[PDB]
């Protein structure tokens, strides 16, 4: 909202690397931004880089938005035509590279013909995108990308996308994610570029710390050149956007509670937790309550609205108990949570008995043993 | 005799005059079609015409088509053209009446319609070329060689009178000048009456005026722009008489944007 009018205005005082980041739901702001540009500049439809074949690379799907747009533009209302399809033919041809597992020499004489001397594909996408911009009157293109939680690993691939054809001034990224990702799969091929021979003979903790060392400050040497600080969104959370304890409160969100909620019955989201909790906690309405929600309104927006639209849902379907009502939801909240946690899956052998044993391994993997049985959600890990 | 449902008087007074929200004309429009064949080609003999009606009728209903050009530029397209060699041609054995048609009717209309509903290979980029023409080997080596030889081209003004539609719709106040200095005089007081009796330059412009009207409409439905708000207080064909439409108190000019800068030009 607030956060992505600023982004908007961020991106539109850039083309006055040249790729702002996301952290972080996050596809929900992403989308939302788009709409806001709908100072020319022409937006691309978001990059689900997860929802790819295995086989394309980012630029090919770039080049396939742009056809789409540039065609269509062009069939509303010429040689402007006639000139993209040489440019789209150098890309065809050109292409193999990329995907060639090895190189053959034919490809030699190809890049024997005719500004800086063989076939660069990247400077091939620059005459490309001059073309596109200079078609669409627009001073740039922006090309919007997804995070890649639901597979991390393809977001390298836009990452050499950026790196090798997006160093263009009438081009900016808009990327989406967890940089710590990003991190690792940068390092774990990074890791990917020593010799096999090399690490399966040095084995060693002193040639292991000074080669973890060189890998991991070209990581961050490489992180800070494709995502330069600057340009990065940290993002406001929900409990940021909610008062920590009442002494906040900027944009008071309220959830709907009833399927009637005429606007007028918004029962806050804090408040709307802290009920949730307190009948199902039977919780009474002190300090720990209180900071027990506010250890709830850090969880992933998706989670917490599953979690509190899964509540009242089903107090009202019963309504025509809070704690088992509220438990079959915290079940479904954290099942895989408490899946790996190890304890008790069946719902058929609830009783008291596996209670307390669940309650030991809670405490033993907690540590604690002091006030582990107080079962506070105050632990390091979220599981 | 599909010609009939192209070009005629009576049809056409008749929808003009009746409004947009009657529904089911298909007994006058035969009516009008009786008539019109009657006074076009009155020597056929009276019960050939409604054989033809039925047939057609037939081949419309079992077709799933309505009573309309559409339907009836179809026919029209399979019956004669087809694609061969280059670009859609006429049939050799049908060329003569081919002509006989295009005594009375424009082909473009025929050639959208083949290439819409029968288009060649999706090969050959084609682009309007009028006329149409049959093929045969032997006069295409002939031409290549030989070429042709033009010597008697005086009839209308010098080009060919299909583009003078356009041409009035781009100037129709000249049309409508020219048509006045002339009206006086007898002649052409004759041939207006003896081809349509209640012609009169006020409805010659308001015919013009309204043709533009609906060359604009179809144009924004055409491009599938939003269909204008006023389409629906536009009830009555007259109300194309005028070059502004009045929907509640406010008045819309119809034009709208063209792909191409001449909006007037053949393609």
């Amino acid at each position: 909202k607030s956060l992505r009018d600023q982004l908007v205005e961020s991106i539109r005082n850039s083309i006055a690397r040249n790729v702002f980041f996301v952290d972080g739901g996050k596809t929900t702001f992403i989308n939302s931004v788009v709409k806001s540009l709908n100072v020319n500049i022409k937006c691309l439809p978001t990059i689900d880089p997860t929802k790819l074949p295995r086989h394309e690379p980012i630029l090919v799907t770039v080049t396939a938005r742009l056809n789409k747009m540039v065609s269509d533009k062009l069939k509303g209302y010429r040689k402007q035509k006639e000139q993209w399809q040489n440019h789209l033919a150098q890309l065809q041809r050109g292409l193999h590279l990329l995907t060639d597992k090895e190189y053959k020499p034919e490809y030699f004489s190809d890049a024997l013909k005719l500004s800086i001397g063989g076939q660069d594909l990247s400077e091939i996408f620059e005459e490309l995108v001059k073309r596109a911009c200079e078609i669409l009157d627009c001073k740039a293109i922006l090309i919007t990308f997804d995070d890649i939680d639901t597979q991390f690993d393809a977001g390298w691939d836009v990452l050499e996308s950026i790196r090798k054809f997006f160093n263009s001034r009438k081009l900016v990224v808009v990327a989406t994610g967890d940089l710590r990702l990003y991190s690792q799969l940068i390092r774990g091929k990074q890791y990917e570029n020593y010799s096999k021979t090399l690490l399966e003979q040095e084995k060693e903790s002193v040639r292991l710390a000074e080669r973890g060392y060189m890998v991991e400050h070209l990581e961050q040497q490489y992180l800070l050149k494709l995502f330069p600080v600057q340009k990065r969104i940290q993002l406001k959370t929900m409990l940021q956007l909610v008062g920590e304890k009442g002494k906040a409160g900027k944009e008071e969100i309220k959830v709907k509670t009833e399927p009637s909620m005429q606007d007028i019955d918004a029962i806050d989201v804090r408040q709307a937790i802290g009920d949730a909790v307190r009948e199902g906690l039977n919780l009474r309405e002190g300090s720990d309550a209180d900071m027990y929600v506010n250890e709830l309104l850090k969880q992933p927006v998706r989670l917490l609205m599953q979690v509190l639209q899964d509540f009242y849902t089903k107090k009202y379907h019963a309504t025509s108990s809070v704690p088992n009502l509220l438990r079959n939801a915290l079940y479904g909240s954290m099942l895989s949570n408490i899946y790996r946690a190890g304890l008790n899956y069946e719902q058929h052998r609830f009783g008291m008995d596996s209670l307390c044993k669940d309650i030991f391994t809670y405490v033993k993997q907690d540590r604690d043993f002091n006030t582990g049985f107080y079962l506070r959600p105050q632990s390091e890990s979220e599981a | 005799m599909e010609r009939f449902l192209l070009n005629s008087t009576v049809l056409l007074y008749r929808l003009s005059t009746v409004s947009l929200d009657e529904v089911s004309l298909d007994e006058r429009v035969e009516s009008s079609v009786f008539l019109a064949q009657y006074e076009q080609a009155r020597s056929l003999p009276d019960h050939v015409a409604k054989s033809a009606w039925s047939y057609l009728v037939q081949q419309i209903k079992q077709r799933n088509m309505k009573l309309g050009p559409v339907a009836i530029l179809r026919l029209i397209a399979e019956k004669f053209i087809k694609n061969e060699k280059g670009g859609p041609k006429i049939d050799l054995p049908m060329f003569s009446e081919w002509q006989t048609l295009m005594s009375r009717v424009s082909c473009l209309p025929i050639i959208a319609c083949h290439q819409v509903f029968n288009p060649g290979p999706a090969s050959q980029e084609y682009s309007f070329r009028w006329p149409l023409y049959p093929y045969h080997p032997t006069v295409e080596d002939y031409i290549t060689r030989e070429c042709l030889h033009e010597t008697h081209q005086h009839l209308n003004g010098s080009t060919s009178a299909e583009e003078c539609w356009l041409d009035a719709l781009k100037h129709p106040e000249a049309c409508l000048r020219d048509f006045e200095k002339g009206w006086a005089s007898q002649e052409m007081k004759q041939l207006c009456a003896q081809i349509d009796p209640s012609l009169t330059p006020r409805i010659f412009k308001d015919r013009l005026q309204i043709a533009c009207n609906i060359r604009e409409i179809l144009c924004r439905v055409a491009q599938g722009v939003e269909l204008p708000e006023w389409i629906a207080s536009m009830q009555n064909p007259q109300q194309l008489a005028n070059s502004t439409i009045l929907h509640n108190g406010r008045e819309y000019g119809f034009a709208t944007v063209w792909p191409i800068d001449d909006k007037y030009s053949q393609e």
